[PDB]
């Protein structure tokens, strides 16, 4: 039954968290992505002269 | 009217040859990209076979015509073609029996013989073989002005009767007694052995299976024998008696001369689209 | 162009030849995956034969090159890779024909068969099964009937029969009798003939991939 | 790692000999192998060149036709055939051990060397120096020059420095004029622009008093320069 | 069982803790933006040497060489740019199911159903290429492999524990045990310092590789997932499962974000990676293609249909010019 106590004790250390708000990390990952927007060859694809492949 | 009918059975005939030739070997590169030896051989005599079937239309004009008007410098080059792409195609049959054969009856010693490599050296040295009858024809094909007109004609030297039976002996052995005895005995040992495996026994549908494989391999030789037969049958007779010209012999000799070329046809109906990986891949 | 390259190109092609070479030469082989339940014959097959994750094995027999794989030293989920053997020649199930009695046994090793049979992969390759331990059965048939494990066995407490109604309930579990075949074998721990077995069915099996292959099937 | 040249002695005018490498610590059928001599007080030159597999050979225009080089991988052992010998083939050979894929160091492992006496649109490497007095713990400069740009269309710069101290067999330093050989202390360092190129040194110590040679390898026949000597 | 419902009440407590955070409902809060449009890919390479179904690959930091590993026993160094073969290894055990290329470029590891990760030394004397160390105390099968310098690695196994080793002693240094079914993937932060792994259990768990805790569980999934990836900024994740749908978690409100999914594809994930920029994923599928998605709008992008079996592996390069596919078809291609 150690398991048990194992299991309790973990929960209880995972129970207490500071967590923010889920509209804040969305404007986080959304300005992240909007940041580096230049920077992605995949999304806007460059000519050819610059181009390896 | 004769001459009209003549013209079309060459024209279909060649028509029906270079288009079924061309699309097997086409569909072949695009969808099943030549990597098993059986692919290699299928691919190999199509293409002979489309290269023996176009000298047809020349033929025509010069039964249609009555001379030769494409000069001496095609003669040496289409007789040559014509009587090369004869072996190269009876010996890819000869190789595809002989190597179901060996796949059959000797399934661990072909371990070590079927793979594409030795594949393709057998095809090359196919060709390589045939050039000895290919170079002979080229270098004697002449072509002598008659009474009425200019005729191309094999010439060899002065013992011409001799010279002459000895090619038609030759032509004789080497492609109509050989092949036939060569895939008939192929074929039937490897009937005989496909009836004591256990997957082909015991059931209906595998009684079903080794009666549609046994149907097929027969169908083959039956088309071989009996499309061959009849143009070598005729020129035996016609080299040892005076037999004087009339309509019959002539319409006669043009139909031999189209059933010889309709095996060339009808091989790849018989080897491609019956063959069940064309089914699997066109289904 | 290409002022060093083409040592790099040429270094390529080499290593091409090479890996083409190696890849002919392990075409050539057939492989064996040895399943079974626990401790039913697996071990004593092995010897059999000339003989931590996995064990191979490998022997000769006729010119004729094998590899047996054994998997039972490996407790996870199976169905996370058990799609590795895929394309394996045949299937080696060993069971253990004397354990009709203990604890159920057999009812586990018909679970395991059937699982293992009628798997998304193997729905096309065949089965070499053995029936081991027959002395010992001679021995408990008569002691102890047969309608232990099965209730409804109709029929007289001996070996010439009860053999053969097991190997009935175990061959009638495949539901593609027309696709795969299955090769019964009562073996026992002498008389080293097991091998000769294994080579008749692999040279079957090789015949019909060679025909499958030639396009006549 | 070891190569060890046998076969040298004197020789007549017109006469034959055959020299050998003998190999011993590392891959050999893996390296393709190249003949460098030096004359007895000149710079180095190439010889020939042996492909990995053997697939390739080529030859200095001045020994076309004489010479033979050949290879046995199972012995580990490389051969040199030498006809017609004339009185300008004294010098001494080099054995030098070679690899090409993307990213390594050829030319890095050099023979010890076996003397040979005989009795009595080409690219120009250019090193106008020829001798500098230096002081230990000064910064020292060397310059080469070539005919041609050695830039290529992928980006590489093909030049290579090398060192030669006194009573021993050269040593590979850096490799596409930018990259340092392994165990090659960070005080050197390689610069400069296709046809000028620069060698640099900082904080210099003895036993780095030799001379600096500078090679080619955009394209056979492989050519070097005249040589810097750095004196005490 | 007064120790057996205190969980539960833990359970609840964190489910109403976190359910307390959500508000916002990303796809709520990216109805502004401006979709990405059609993404239209064609290859630029293919690569053929591999005489089986290639299981694994990795790119190196140099974005120009990478590694695979297929069931032919051999794993092979190739060149993008030129498709050259610079090295192929031959390898002791033929069932290799992982790869990893070490950051410097020094090394590379494999491993598989033989329970050894096995590490070979590629810039080397004398020629040719030695194995350096070959690490064993799993006891299940290696399903990852992540290297942090040239002398620590963390691996995954299907025995439900995860591992860092240091490559000279040869000794585990930690073990992580909070699994309950197999672990099947792996995904190392940005800055490495904590890692997460997702497993059979249907859930992923957060590690932290300095002290050997987990952190943090995200749950969700309805099956098995077969992939991990953390997102560029390391601050989220995405995941594959049987499922047949990825979706997007958050370290930071410690729940689920989003959900990748529609309802004509009816098959599994088998490999997830990213974008340079984040704003896009990529991600394998048994249905022989791969989809590409937009990760701040759900909606489908464009499709990369090339292969004829399943796509195992896939990734992007560290500069984000080039994604490579390997699949069961025993080819892989690069496609820009
Ligand atoms: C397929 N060919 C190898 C032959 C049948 N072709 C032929 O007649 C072809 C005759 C021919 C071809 C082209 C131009 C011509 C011009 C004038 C006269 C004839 C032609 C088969 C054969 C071979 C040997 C033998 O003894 C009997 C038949």
């Amino acid at each position: 039954i150690a398991q048990a106590r194992k299991l309790v004790e973990q929960l209880k250390m995972e129970a207490n968290i500071d967590r923010i708000k889920v509209s804040k990390a969305a404007a986080d990952l959304m300005a992240y992505c909007e940041a580096h927007a230049k920077e992605d060859p995949l999304l806007t694809p460059v000519p050819a002269s610059e181009n390896p492949f | 009217v004769t001459a009209i009918t003549i013209m079309a059975l060459y024209s279909i005939v060649c028509v029906v040859g270079l288009f079924g030739n061309f699309l097997v070997m086409y569909v072949i590169v695009r969808y099943t990209k030549m990597k098993t030896a059986t692919n290699i051989y299928i691919f190999n005599l199509a293409l002979a076979d489309a290269l023996a079937t176009s000298t047809l239309p020349f033929q025509s004009v010069n039964y249609l015509m009555g001379t030769w008007p494409f000069g001496n410098i095609l003669c040496k080059i289409v007789i040559s073609i014509d009587y090369y792409n004869m072996f190269t195609s009876i010996f890819t049959l000869c190789t595809m029996s002989v190597d179901r054969y060996i796949a059959v009856c000797h399934p661990v010693k072909a371990l070590d013989f079927r793979t594409p490599r030795n594949a393709k050296i057998v095809n090359v040295c196919n060709w390589i073989l045939s050039s000895a009858i290919g170079l002979p024809v080229m270098f004697m094909a002449t072509t002598k002005y008659r009474q009425g007109s200019i005729d191309c004609t094999l010439t060899f030297s002065h013992p011409t009767w001799y010279w002459e039976n000895l090619l038609k002996i030759c032509v004789f052995i080497f492609a109509f007694i050989m092949p036939v005895l060569i895939i008939t005995v192929c074929y039937g040992l490897m009937i005989l052995r496909l009836k004591s495996v256990r997957m082909l026994s015991g059931s209906k549908e595998k009684d079903r299976n080794l009666r549609r494989i046994t149907r097929m391999v027969l169908v083959v030789v039956a088309v071989f024998i009996v499309c061959w037969t009849p143009i070598h049958i005729y020129v035996i007779i016609k080299a040892l008696i005076t037999i004087p010209e009339t309509t019959f012999q002539t319409v006669s000799w043009h139909f031999c001369i189209a059933l010889g070329y309709t095996n060339s046809c009808l091989n790849p109906v018989l080897y491609a689209f019956l063959d069940e990986n064309f089914k699997r891949c066109f289904r | 162009l290409s002022a060093e390259d083409k040592a790099a190109v040429e270094r390529s092609k080499m290593i091409d030849r090479n890996l083409r070479e190696d890849g002919e030469k392990a075409a050539r082989e057939v492989k064996l995956l040895l399943l079974g339940a626990g401790e039913s014959g697996k071990s004593t097959i092995v010897k059999q034969m000339k003989i931590t994750g996995i064990v191979e094995t490998h022997f000769t027999f006729k010119d004729l090159h094998f590899k047996m794989f054994d998997v039972g030293g490996q407790r996870s989920e199976r169905k996370k890779w058990i799609h590795c053997f895929e394309g394996v020649t045949a299937i080696i199930f060993c069971v253990a024909l004397s354990d009709y009695d203990l604890v159920n046994r057999m009812h586990e090793s018909m679970k395991l068969f059937d699982s293992i049979c009628n798997n998304k992969w193997f729905t096309d390759t065949s089965i070499i099964l053995f029936l081991n331990k027959k002395d010992l059965f001679e021995e408990k048939i008569k002691k102890s009937p047969l309608t232990i494990c099965y209730p409804e066995y109709a029929g007289s407490n001996t070996y010439e029969e009860a053999a053969a109604y097991i190997q009935c309930q175990f061959e009638d579990l495949n539901k593609r009798k027309d696709t795969k075949e299955i090769y019964t074998h009562f073996t026992c721990a002498t008389d080293t003939k097991n091998v000769q077995f294994v080579f008749d069915a692999v040279t079957d099996v090789i015949i019909k991939n060679n025909l499958k292959d030639c396009g006549l099937f | 790692v070891q190569l060890v040249e046998s076969g040298g002695g004197l020789v007549q005018p017109g006469g034959s000999r055959k020299l050998s490498c003998s190999a011993s610590g590392f891959a050999f059928s893996s390296f393709g192998m190249h003949w460098v001599r030096q004359a007895p007080e000149k710079g180095l030159e190439w010889v020939a060149y042996i492909s990995s597999g053997s697939g390739t050979i080529y030859y200095a225009d001045t020994v076309k036709g004489r010479f033979t080089i050949s290879r046995d991988d199972p012995k580990n052992t490389l051969f040199l055939q030498m006809t017609s010998l004339r009185s300008e083939d004294t010098a001494m050979y080099y054995c030098v051990r070679s690899i090409y894929y993307y990213g390594s160091s050829p030319f890095d492992f050099w023979g010890q060397g076996t003397t040979l006496t005989v009795s009595s649109s080409d690219i120009v490497m250019t090193q106008a120096t020829s001798s500098v007095p230096v002081t230990p713990g000064e910064s020292v400069s060397i310059s080469c020059r070539s005919s041609k740009s050695l830039l290529h269309s992928n980006g590489n710069t093909y030049l290579y420095w090398f060192l030669q101290r006194p009573g021993q067999s050269p040593q590979l330093l850096i490799y596409r004029m930018s990259n340092l050989a392994s165990g090659v202390p960070d005080r050197f360092s390689g610069s400069g622009s296709g046809t000028a190129f620069t060698l640099t040194i900082s904080r210099l110590e003895a036993e780095d008093v030799g001379v600096y040679y500078c090679m080619q390898h955009l394209e056979y026949p492989l050519t070097f320069g005249a040589g810097t000597k750095l004196e005490l | 069982d007064q120790l057996r419902q205190e969980a539960e009440q833990l359970k609840n407590q964190i489910r109403d803790a976190r359910k307390a955070c959500a508000d916002a409902t990303l796809s709520q809060i990216t109805n502004n933006i401006d979709p990405v449009g059609r993404i239209q890919m064609r290859t630029r390479r293919t690569l053929r040497g591999h005489l089986a179904k290639i299981y694994a690959m990795h790119w190196g930091t140099d974005s120009r060489l990478l590694v695979s590993a297929s069931q032919d026993g051999k794993l092979i160094i190739w060149d993008s740019y030129t498709t050259n073969k610079v090295h192929a290894i031959p390898l002791r055990s033929s069932w290799v199911m992982t790869c990893a290329y070490a950051p410097s470029g020094n090394y590379v590891a494999c491993g598989g159903l033989d329970n050894i990760c096995s590490i070979y030394n590629l810039k080397t004397r004398e020629g040719n290429v030695r194995v350096s160390r070959e690490l064993a105390g799993h006891t299940g099968y290696l399903s990852c492999c992540r290297f942090l310098d040239d002398n620590q690695i963390v691996t995954s196994s299907g025995d439900t524990t995860c591992a860092l080793w240091d490559i000279e002693t040869g000794q585990q240094t930690t073990t992580f045990t909070g699994h309950t079914g197999d672990v099947m993937s792996l995904s190392l932060a940005p800055d490495t310092r904590l890692f997460v792994s997702g497993a059979c259990d249907a859930s992923a768990k957060l590690w932290d590789v300095r002290e050997g805790m987990c952190r943090q569980t995200f749950t969700g999934h309805e099956s098995d997932i077969n992939a991990i990836c953390f997102f560029p900024n390391g601050n989220a994740f995405a995941t594959g499962s049987d499922d047949a749908t990825c979706r997007l978690f958050d370290l930071r409100a410690d729940q689920e974000l989003m959900t990748y999914s529609h309802d004509n594809i009816i098959c599994g994930i088998t490999s997830v990676s990213f974008s340079k920029s984040g704003r896009l994923l990529l991600a394998g599928y048994d249905d022989f293609n791969c989809n590409v998605w937009d990760a701040l709008k759900a909606d489908r992008a464009g499709v990369l249909a090339g292969h004829d079996n399943r796509v195992s592996c896939l990734g992007v390069t560290d500069d984000g010019m080039a994604v490579a596919t390997g699949s069961w078809d025993s080819f892989l291609k690069i496609w820009n």
